[PDB]
């Protein structure tokens, strides 16, 4: 990791999971 | 047909003494430091405890 | 609170005159001013709390006096000798004292409370509570240790009665009052005289969201009388 | 072994026997061009050399 | 000593969490009654009554609180001084602590809105 | 076999470590961020097919990684582990040749990535086999690629233990720790919500009076885990690190430099037998896979030479099963040592050509007598190094001081060697 | 670990000899270990044992 984006990349992936998890659950209840 | 048993049993007692048999210092270092390294991998189970059964309640309940 | 705080100043060893000379006044004169009042009446002679506070006052005034003597004398053997003498007289004072020792729960609020009284109660100002407290354990001055003991005790006591939450009502605001004023002071320090281009910049919207919460939770739960 | 240069074979034999509780067939010394009297020591045939070798540390 | 500070911050979430609900202990999370089909899904933090909690609610709240405070400790203890590695370690420290601060306050704001139904 | 697929398959690699070479503690920062990830990585999935059994290899499988029907831990690091192991096999075993040009080692990492991702896809397909099948596959690879990057940025990077082994270690710390404090129980003859935790044996003192029969349930608990079990579990850990330090020292005059003595050691555990125990495990796993084909064409009569006898009573009702189980355990680990060393390195010629290859010559004799210098150690320190692990795991079963047994002894042995590997680069 | 002059002064003559012997033995093994690599950890002792040996012999004389 010359760069720290790989970590940031992992964070982005969790957010994609994090947000996309409740994003479909928005229309449901 | 019996003597390779004698060979290996004497062969063991050879290399037991050639080993260095660590003392109160290196044992101490890998002991405490690697139980610490264990619990580095360890509390992770308490966090799948704290997470993945209550979200399994979220799973089954909905 | 007040004398047992003083008890803390035994063990940290940070006595002076200027603790003692101020402490004797509001102790001893305050006892008689309490003695004027009927609810605490001859109670300041007798109840298990302020009786032990009186014992602490006595040990404090002895330990001031002890410091005064024995500093003109050497650390000789004979100070250990009448140290034994005065210790046995003090402990026999302790024996004579220990020998002679003379729907509300249901009401929903005296029952214990969680974070809702908590963080619902005290939103941002929970977060900043250890901050200044760390600063109070950073620059542990003579005065601030009293507030640290006051941060301990009222936390322990607003663990059981949400009605007693009011005692922790200003405590948190004290040390968080320090805490932001630490963080702000250290981080408007660095620049105008990019980390502070975040860290100042969060603390407005980090803290002022508080004053949204304070505006309106006051309207939700508590804007309703008992008779109507 | 390496041995002290002043030693006789008789002394070496006696030392080897004393230190390692062993027993010798014969000692057979020379002097290294370096200065350290080397000693080849034949142990008696009741004893194995590799067994004692393991006892003393070397192998 | 600073170990006394360690003792106090240890006590912090310990008596923010569940000493109040040691004697009034309410078991962790299940309260759904089939909702239409599926019987006993464990629900959540309690929401309808404000003063109550469970064991699982309290621990989470306590954990959220002490990580935020000790994030500010980390801001003080290392980020303001200038001694260690001035491009690699420091940037990590402000990075993860700012992540701590922002996402922590955000999620605790969420965990008062959804059990609380407060107008945000 | 190597010369064709490896040059094309270079898609999305990792970035090699920078020029910030020597450091103490930002090393530990690169560890701790991954440990934040596996705080996070063990978290719930997004698809609502709520299947009844969690995982089918959930227990053994759980021992390796415990997010069974759970989080982005992806049921195991079993992709990276298995794909690393057979790669090092087929490099060491000369079914496939050795690449020692740096292009070949880089593309060797590339093919490592290749088999790893293909095995992730295989596990994904084989667990999902309704109409909701979309986007699971996208999630898994994203979370396969993440574990890939985190492991290979903790070999050439920080890496001291590994990425892998310390993940396993910390997740095992957690799997003890959920047993340590346990908040929920869905509602025996007495005593709900306390099963072999120390919190259980601290809540038990808060409920019940007559503390003698509070001690007795704490120390001789049978059906749930026990705290005598935990003492024996700790005890085994202490002894096994007593035996890891068994090592043979061999000093070496380096060639062409006056008297530096970086003594090559030979530890008895001898790659810590991650072959040899898993050699002992997976043959007895493949039949208990294929007893399912024995139901048609069993857990009874085939079990008497299949398994341990499971009983704390040492004189339990069959000595045949006990004797054959222990003798098979000892002989299996010894035999798989004496067969294993010939493939994954560190046999006699292996050590010799590595030392000549790194210019290290034994003082006592000529360079290619080094073989005969050390050929009288390595097989026995294979075989005994096999043997007194399995008998050691006998002491992991004979006394129930093991949280999971044999396997836990040996996966923490993995961790212990793992610490040495990480420390190596300091 | 440390052999001092301090204590040896009072000790009995036969007791002093056994101690010297036991150091002479310990010196031997380190010298053996110096040949076979051994370890830096061992190759310290060799200097220590030598001086403790002298400390013993000196007290005797």
């Amino acid at each position: 990791v010359g760069p720290v984006p790989v970590l940031v990349m992992s964070l982005l992936f969790i957010a994609s999971v994090f947000m996309l998890h409740i994003w479909g659950k928005y229309t449901r209840s | 047909f019996v003597e390779p048993s004698r060979q290996f049993v004497k062969d063991s007692i050879r290399l037991v003494k050639r080993c260095t048999k660590p003392d109160r210092k290196e044992f101490q270092k890998i002991a405490m430091a690697t139980a610490i390294g264990f619990a580095i991998m360890g509390f992770i189970g308490f966090f799948v405890k704290l997470i993945h059964i209550p979200i399994n309640n979220i799973i089954v309940g909905g | 609170l007040i004398p047992l705080h003083v008890l803390v100043l035994m063990l940290t060893g940070r006595f002076s005159h200027r603790i003692y000379v101020a402490y004797c006044t509001v102790y001893c004169l305050g006892t008689i001013l309490s003695m004027q009042i009927s609810f605490v009446g001859f109670q300041p002679v007798l109840s298990s709390e302020h009786m032990a506070a009186f014992g602490v006052f006595g040990l404090c005034q002895i330990h001031a006096f002890v410091d005064y003597l024995r500093s003109k004398l050497n650390p000789q053997q004979f100070e250990v000798l009448f140290r034994s003498v005065i210790s046995l007289v003090g402990f026999v004072l302790l024996t004579v004292g220990a020998l002679l020792m003379l729907i509300i729960a249901s009401v929903s609020e005296h029952q214990p409370t969680t974070w809702s009284s908590y963080y619902f109660d005290l939103q941002l100002l929970v977060f900043m509570f250890p901050v200044g407290l760390y600063y109070c354990f950073s620059n542990l001055s003579d005065a601030r240790i009293f507030i640290i003991m006051y941060g301990v005790t009222s936390m322990y006591f607003s663990a059981v009665m949400v009605r007693l939450m009011l005692v922790l009502a200003p405590v948190m605001c004290i040390l968080s009052g320090i805490g932001v004023s630490q963080v702000l002071s250290t981080y408007m320090k660095n620049l105008d005289i990019e980390v502070a281009s975040g860290m100042i910049l969060v603390m407005a919207f980090f803290l002022i969201t508080y004053t949204f919460h304070s505006t309106w939770v006051t309207s939700e739960a508590y804007s309703s009388p008992s008779i109507v | 072994f390496i041995v002290d240069v002043k030693a006789n074979k008789h002394q070496i034999k006696q030392a080897v026997k004393k230190l390692y509780d062993i027993d010798v067939a014969k000692v057979n010394t020379l002097i290294r061009p370096d200065g350290e009297k080397k000693a080849y020591v034949r142990l008696a045939p009741d004893y194995d050399a590799l067994d004692v070798a393991n006892k003393i540390g070397i192998i | 000593a600073m170990t006394v500070y360690a003792l106090v911050v240890v006590s912090y979430f310990l008596i923010t969490g569940g000493i109040i609900y040691d004697v009034i202990v309410e078991p962790p999370s299940v309260g759904s009654m089939t909702d239409e089909h599926g019987h006993q899904r464990p629900v959540a933090f309690l929401a309808y009554r404000v003063n109550g909690q469970y064991i699982m609610e309290g621990l989470a709240s306590s954990f959220l609180f002490t990580m935020g405070g000790l994030g500010f400790i980390i801001l003080d203890r290392s980020n303001a001084p200038n001694i260690p590695k001035l491009n690699r370690f420091l940037l990590l420290f402000i990075g993860f602590v700012c992540v701590l601060l922002s996402f922590f306050m955000a999620r605790v704001f969420m965990r008062m809105k959804l059990p609380g139904y407060l107008m945000g | 076999f190597l010369e064709v697929i490896k040059p094309f398959c270079v898609i999305l690699p990792e970035i090699q470590k920078p020029e910030r070479k020597i450091q103490f503690k930002e090393k530990v920062l690169w560890t701790a961020i991954t440990l934040f990830i596996f705080l996070v990585c063990c978290q719930i999935p997004l698809f609502g097919i709520m299947s009844s059994d969690s995982a089918d290899p959930f227990y053994w499988m759980r021992v390796i990684l415990a997010s069974n029907r759970g989080t982005l831990m992806e049921l195991g690091i079993s992709p990276i582990v298995t794909s690393g192991l057979i790669m090092q096999l087929l490099a060491g075993a000369k079914i496939i040749e050795v690449g020692d040009t740096p292009k070949d080692r880089a593309l060797f990492n590339g093919a490592q990535k290749l088999f790893g991702m293909i095995i992730t896809i295989g596990q994904s397909i084989v667990y999902v086999m309704s109409g909701i099948c979309l986007l699971i596959t996208i999630q898994l690879f994203v979370a396969g690629l993440i574990v890939l990057l985190l492991d290979e940025l903790l070999q050439k990077g920080y890496g001291l233990g590994s990425g892998i082994s310390l993940f396993i270690a910390t997740n095992i710390c957690e799997t003890i720790v959920w047993k340590a404090f346990s908040p929920t129980t869905v509602n025996t003859g007495r005593g709900m919500e306390f099963e072999g935790a120390i919190i259980a044996l601290f809540h038990l003192l808060a409920t019940r009076t007559d503390k003698v029969r509070a001690l007795r349930e704490a120390f001789y608990r049978q059906n749930l885990p026990n705290l005598m079990n935990l003492i024996a579990t700790i005890f085994v850990f202490a002894v096994v690190i007593y035996f890891q330090g068994f090592r043979v020292d061999l000093p070496i005059k380096s060639a062409r430099y006056r008297g530096q003595y970086n003594t090559y050691p030979i530890k008895l555990f001898y790659t810590s037998n991650i072959p040899i125990i898993l050699q002992s495990a997976l043959v007895s796993n493949l039949y208990v896979i294929s007893q399912m084909l024995s139901a048609r064409f069993p857990v009874g009569g085939l079990c008497h030479y299949l398994s341990p006898p499971e009983s704390f009573g040492s004189v339990l009702e069959d000595p045949v099963h006990a004797v054959v189980y222990i003798v098979f355990m000892l002989g299996s680990c010894a035999f798989f040592s004496k067969t294993w060393i010939e493939v994954s390195g560190s046999s006699a010629k292996d050590v010799a050509k590595q030392l000549k290859e790194q210019q290290m010559v034994m003082r006592g004799h000529r360079e290619t007598s080094m073989v005969h210098e050390l050929n009288r150690y390595i097989p026995t320190a294979a075989a005994f190094g096999g043997l007194c692990i399995g008998a050691l795991s006998v002491l992991a079963d004979f006394l129930g001081a093991i949280g999971s047994g044999t396997g836990i002894l040996l996966a923490v042995t993995i961790i212990y060697q793992y610490f040495e590997i990480f420390v190596k680069e300091q | 670990a440390k052999i001092k002059a301090r204590d040896l002064r009072g000790k009995k003559k036969e007791e002093l000899l056994k101690q010297l012997d036991d150091l002479k033995v310990e010196l031997s093994q380190l010298r053996v270990a110096k040949v076979t690599g051994g370890a830096a950890s061992k190759l310290s002792k060799i200097r220590v044992v030598r001086k403790s040996i002298a400390r013993v012999l000196t007290v005797i004389n």
